[PDB]
């Protein structure tokens, strides 16, 4: 029969494809470690994919993964068990150290570029141009953290020239510097920008950027692992809806 | 064990209940409250549902079926074998299904991420609760749920859709279709996209989110750009089952006769109910 | 904030792409910008390309659609009035079955129905070289003319191999909204019940299974968009902590997970597998089999 004939050999395929599928999202992650960083004994029935080159644009390189895992930096943290399966805590400060919610990877220290090798973000001061074009501009705007108190005003919107977006927020502090806070963890208001991640007295500590004019994917990487840290980091600082309501 | 980056994330917090009791892993899996809930409704359900097999009197996955209360009682309890089982089960696949959810929140607020993937889920949740709970009640009588058995609840559907003539003329049901297809159409354009990009003619430069743009541009004069085409997904996914519950919520509740007839309401409209010629003059 | 819709929009000059391969002389000026549109994605419309198989495309396109239209004023008698309210009524329907697979049903009796089909046939697959010629003046991969064959495949099928090979133009589906529908609910009842074909639970395991997986891709983006995660291109060249949290909480909570790139090829095989299995099935059904009860029962 035709039909019994297709029907197996469709399952013959399914099967072919979820392997070759699985195998190939493992480019990245792999071999599994054991909580100790050495090389895991079961590595699963999957092996590993033969290796492939992306060549970069820019004069950026090339990526080949399968590879040796890229992250090399100091992780402040400590077992919390002898056996496997527990969790590891801050032996520091796990906003400051870059642990738990408030991780980063150490992207390429450069700027992500568009199609032409333009910096992909910019502040929109120096964007020929741009404008904002509907909603409430938040350019002006006081900004409030999670324990209720002005931690700065926005100063600038640094927008994705490409994609015609706001990215980050630039806000100026009372000493006079400035940090950038995601546009995605941020809510504009009538009267004020309210930040619930993060309390006044940690908007100092949000990482900086080497120039003025840019920032790179490492600088992108400290800034928003840093913010979304205090939602749990920050938590004690937090006052209540009803408190906020007042 | 762990993938090579893994580490710095395994720290403690974000637990909703029982703070760190049951805050660990088991191999790649993360516990939790909602963890070991899961496996109790998991496992109760699943052993229910042993259980009616034999009653049944096989153990045949083609043939197990786990059927709802008959009509006559209402929406009361029933003997555990007629319809009682059913309802214990029922109750557990909710538990297993919310705890599921929960547990999805507690993992997020481990991570730092947003609650946009527990929040979709409780779409299918409610979906499926509208079709066991919430239409049955409607209805007045637990019968009208679907039987648990991977052929007999296809029958349900078969005999649930004729019930009412050809199934296709529920308006509701025809835009949840709209979707479901928009949906596959855009899942299949977006992955298609980032990988052409991803993986160029051979020999050539990666390429860039410009090139999608200017893509999909050339091709149809628009581009939604690459949060929207997300954000879209999500939209399209959640509204075809939003849809779906409220084409079944409505079918029997408030529409009773074939639907086909429902769209005579547009063809009675006063201005042209009477003028003769074409199909319904 | 939950990144559904834009708290603040922001425009400069009108994006007007890539160059690379392509004939500049054939695209079209910008277009308005859509402050509506801005809330959701970009604002921007336009510029589109327009070579000469996307002009033969748009016009064999039209025409299809004209066929029908003038067929529907006919079944109309010319009145306005009800054309529109019986517009969903009407049907063009292919010529009978004592015509076989001849071109020479008269017009008002499926000779329409054949030009209608000669045009949307062109239509269609131009604007599938279109979606070819368009990734290889940009150096793209051909991901994106791949599937749109798998959707093509069932389309093929349904109008054209299956009549073909079923030996009568009257087995293909008519134009019409309701007509098409009665088609569809005609064409299980005739071959057994298709909840019985192996191939049509396939399609609908796909049909689920791409709103479960876009689901849950769009919702995970978003939930790491706080980490610019929809940039999914530089997260391939270079992961970020984005592409980590996303692929740890799938980690966490299934066992398995997928990358940033990995995930786009799920996602396309998800959807083309749809209409893949889709379209065995239908090819099979009163070509091999003519109720797929009988054949479960022997199987
Ligand atoms: C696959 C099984 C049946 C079928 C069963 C159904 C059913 C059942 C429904 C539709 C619906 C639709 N069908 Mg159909 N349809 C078929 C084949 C087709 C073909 C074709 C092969 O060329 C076309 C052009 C259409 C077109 C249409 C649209 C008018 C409408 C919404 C589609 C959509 O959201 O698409 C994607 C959207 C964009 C591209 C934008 N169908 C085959 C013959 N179709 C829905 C409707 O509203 O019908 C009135 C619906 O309920
Ligand atoms: C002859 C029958 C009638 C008809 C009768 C009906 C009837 C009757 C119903 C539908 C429903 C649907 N119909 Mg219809 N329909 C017809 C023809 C069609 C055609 C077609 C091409 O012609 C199409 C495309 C559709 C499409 C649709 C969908 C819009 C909808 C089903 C999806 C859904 O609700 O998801 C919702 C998703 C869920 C319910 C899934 C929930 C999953 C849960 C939360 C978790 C499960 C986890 C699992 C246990 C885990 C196990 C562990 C493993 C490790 C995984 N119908 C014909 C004309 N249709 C259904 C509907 O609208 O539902 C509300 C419905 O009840
Ligand atoms: C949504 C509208 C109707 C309905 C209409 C249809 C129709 C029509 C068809 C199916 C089909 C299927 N249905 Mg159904 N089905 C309904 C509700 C459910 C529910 C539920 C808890 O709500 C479940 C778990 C299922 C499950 C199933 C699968 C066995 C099968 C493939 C679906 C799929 O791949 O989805 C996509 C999801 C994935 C890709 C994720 C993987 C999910 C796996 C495959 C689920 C396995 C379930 C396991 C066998 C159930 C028991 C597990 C434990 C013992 C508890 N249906 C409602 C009532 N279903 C198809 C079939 O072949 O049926 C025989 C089919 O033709
Ligand atoms: C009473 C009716 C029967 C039934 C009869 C059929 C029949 C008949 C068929 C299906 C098919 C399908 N059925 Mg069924 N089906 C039943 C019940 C169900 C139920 C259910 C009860 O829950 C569900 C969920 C489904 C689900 C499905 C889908 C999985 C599948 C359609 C795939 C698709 O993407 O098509 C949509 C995609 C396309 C049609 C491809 C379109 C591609 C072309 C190229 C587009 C051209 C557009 C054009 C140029 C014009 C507009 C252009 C403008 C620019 C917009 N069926 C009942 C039992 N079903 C199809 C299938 O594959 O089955 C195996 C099929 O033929
Ligand atoms: C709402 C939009 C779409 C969607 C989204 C969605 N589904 C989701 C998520 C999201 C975003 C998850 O995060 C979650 C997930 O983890 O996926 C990997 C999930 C999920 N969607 C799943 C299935 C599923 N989703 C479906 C549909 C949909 N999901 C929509 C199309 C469907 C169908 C048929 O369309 C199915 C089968 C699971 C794979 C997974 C949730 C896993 C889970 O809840 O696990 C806990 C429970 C158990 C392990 C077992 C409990 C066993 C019961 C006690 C038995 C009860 C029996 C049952 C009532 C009948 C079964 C027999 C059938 C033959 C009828
Ligand atoms: C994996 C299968 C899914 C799919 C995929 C798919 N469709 C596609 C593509 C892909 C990959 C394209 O590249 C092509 C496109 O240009 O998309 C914008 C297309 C396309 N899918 C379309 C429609 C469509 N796809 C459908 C379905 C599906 N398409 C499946 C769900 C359906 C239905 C009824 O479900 C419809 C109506 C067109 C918008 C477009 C092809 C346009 C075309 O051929 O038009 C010529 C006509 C004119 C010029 C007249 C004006
Ligand atoms: C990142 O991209 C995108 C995806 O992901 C890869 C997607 O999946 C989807 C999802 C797909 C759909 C919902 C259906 C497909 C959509 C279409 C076929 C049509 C979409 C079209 C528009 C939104 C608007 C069309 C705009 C046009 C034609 C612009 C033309 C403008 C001009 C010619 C300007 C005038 C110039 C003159 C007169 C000079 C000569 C979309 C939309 C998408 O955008
Ligand atoms: C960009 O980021 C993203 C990732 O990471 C980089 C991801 O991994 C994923 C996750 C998606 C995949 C790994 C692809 C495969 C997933 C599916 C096909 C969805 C269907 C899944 C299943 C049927 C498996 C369900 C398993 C369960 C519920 C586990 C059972 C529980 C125990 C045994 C205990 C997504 C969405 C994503 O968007
Ligand atoms: C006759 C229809 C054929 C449809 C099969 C098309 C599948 C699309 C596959 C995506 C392409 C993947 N890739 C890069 C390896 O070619
Ligand atoms: C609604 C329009 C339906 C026409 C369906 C197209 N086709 C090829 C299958 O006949
Ligand atoms: C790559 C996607 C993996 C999803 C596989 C889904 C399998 C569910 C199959 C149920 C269909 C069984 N059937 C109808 C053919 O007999
Ligand atoms: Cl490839
Ligand atoms: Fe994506
Ligand atoms: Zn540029």
């Amino acid at each position: 029969d035709l039909a019994s004939l297709a029907i197996y050999s469709f399952w013959i395929f399914l099967a072919g494809l979820i392997y070759y599928l699985q195998t190939e999202n493992m480019r990245e992650g792999y071999p599994l470690e054991n909580e100790d960083g050495t090389p895991a004994a079961n590595q699963g029935p999957f092996p590993l994919p033969k290796p492939k080159t992306f060549i970069l644009p820019h004069g950026r390189g090339t990526l080949t993964v399968p590879g040796p895992e890229s992250e090399d930096r100091p992780i402040a943290l400590a077992r919390t068990a002898v056996s496997e399966g527990f969790p590891h805590a801050p032996t520091g400060d796990p906003m400051k150290d870059g642990v738990g919610p408030a991780s980063w990877v150490a992207r390429r220290d450069l700027p992500e570029l568009d199609g032409h090798g333009h910096n992909k973000i910019k502040p929109m001061k120096a964007a020929a141009g741009f404008h904002v074009s509907a909603g409430k501009n938040p350019i002006g705007l006081p900004v409030r953290g999670c324990d209720l108190e002005i931690a700065g005003k926005v100063v600038d919107i640094w927008v994705d020239i490409p994609e015609q977006m706001a990215r980050f927020l630039e806000v100026e502090l009372k000493d006079g510097s400035t940090r950038l806070l995601p546009m995605q963890m941020v809510k504009v208001q009538s009267n004020r920008v309210h930040v619930n991640a993060l309390s006044s007295d940690l908007f100092a500590g949000i990482p900086t950027i080497k120039s003025p004019t840019e920032v790179t994917l490492l600088e992108e990487d400290k800034i928003c692992g840093y913010v979304a840290g205090g939602l749990m980091y920050a938590a004690p600082k937090r006052k209540s809806v009803v408190a906020a309501m007042l | 064990a762990l993938l090579s980056f893994e580490r710095k994330y395994r720290v403690p917090g974000g637990t909703l209940v029982g703070g760190n009791l049951f805050d660990f892993w088991v191999g790649p899996f993360y516990v939790g409250f909602f963890g070991v809930a899961t496996f109790f409704f998991a496992a109760l359900g699943i052993i229910l549902i042993a259980w009616s097999a034999v009653l049944q009197g096989t153990w045949n996955p083609q043939l197990i079926s786990v059927y709802p209360p008959a009509l006559e009682y209402g929406l009361g309890g029933a003997p555990l074998a007629k319809g009682g089982l059913w309802q214990i089960i029922t109750i557990c696949a909710t538990g297993a299904f919310v705890s599921w959810a929960l547990r999805e929140v507690e993992i997020c607020r481990k991570l730092g991420i947003g609650y946009h993937i527990p929040f979709a889920f409780a779409f299918a949740i409610l979906a499926y609760l509208t079709l066991v709970l919430f239409r049955p009640v409607m209805m007045g009588a637990w019968g009208y749920a679907f039987p648990y058995g991977i052929w007999t609840h296809l029958d349900w559907v078969s005999n649930t859709g004729y019930t009412y003539g050809n199934f296709h003329y529920n308006p509701a049901h025809m835009i949840a279709i709209s979707f479901f297809f928009t949906n596959a159409l855009a899942l299949a354009l977006h992955g298609a996209l980032v990988l052409s990009a991803a993986n160029p003619e051979k020999g050539k430069e990666m390429r860039t989110p410009d090139h999608e743009d200017t893509f999909f541009r050339d091709l149809v004069g628009y581009s939604i750009g690459t949060l929207g085409i997300h954000r879209l997904g999500l939209l399209l996914s959640l509204s075809a089952v939003f849809f779906s519950a409220l084409c079944m919520i409505i079918t029997g509740t408030i529409w009773f006769d074939q639907w086909v007839d429902w769209w005579q309401w547009w063809v009675k409209l006063p201005w042209w109910a009477n003028i003769p010629g074409g199909i319904n003059g | 904030y939950q990144n559904i819709f834009s708290q603040v929009q922001v425009r400069g000059p009108a994006d007007l792409g890539m160059t690379e391969d392509v004939n500049l002389a054939n695209r079209s000026g910008v277009g308005p910008f859509s402050t509506l549109l801005g809330w959701f994605g970009n604002a921007q419309l336009g510029p589109i390309y327009l070579g000469s198989l996307g002009v033969l495309s748009l016009f064999s396109g039209l025409m299809w659609f004209f066929t029908i239209g003038i067929w529907f004023w006919y079944q109309a008698g010319w009145n306005p009035a009800v054309f529109l309210r019986d517009l969903f009524f009407f049907s063009l329907e292919p010529p009978a079955p004592e015509y076989g697979l001849s071109f020479a049903a008269p017009l008002k009796e499926g000779g329409l129905w054949l030009i209608a089909s000669f045009f949307m046939f062109v239509a269609v697959w131009s604007w599938w070289g279109r979606t070819y010629l368009r990734a290889q003046a940009l150096g793209m991969g051909k991901h994106t003319a791949w599937a749109f064959l798998s959707a093509i495949w069932l389309w093929m099928v349904l109008g054209f191999i299956r009549p073909i090979l079923m030996g009568s133009w009257s087995e293909a589906v008519p134009y019409g909204i309701f007509s098409h529908l009665d088609w569809t609910n005609n064409f299980s009842l005739v071959h057994g019940n298709l909840f019985y074909n192996p191939f049509h639970g396939l399609s609908i395991a796909f049909l689920y299974g791409s709103a479960l997986l876009f689901a849950m891709h769009g919702a995970t983006i978003l939930a790491v968009s706080r980490f610019g995660g929809e940039r999914e291109l530089e997260q391939i060249a270079d992961r970020g902590t984005a592409a980590e949290r996303a692929a740890l909480f799938w980690r966490w909570t299934m066992g398995f997970n997928a990358t940033m790139e990995g995930i786009h090829r799920w996602a396309i095989w998800m959807a083309v597998l749809v209409t893949l299995t889709g379209g065995i099935g239908i090819l099979l059904s009163g070509t091999v089999v003519d109720n797929w009860y009988v054949w479960g029962q022997n199987h």
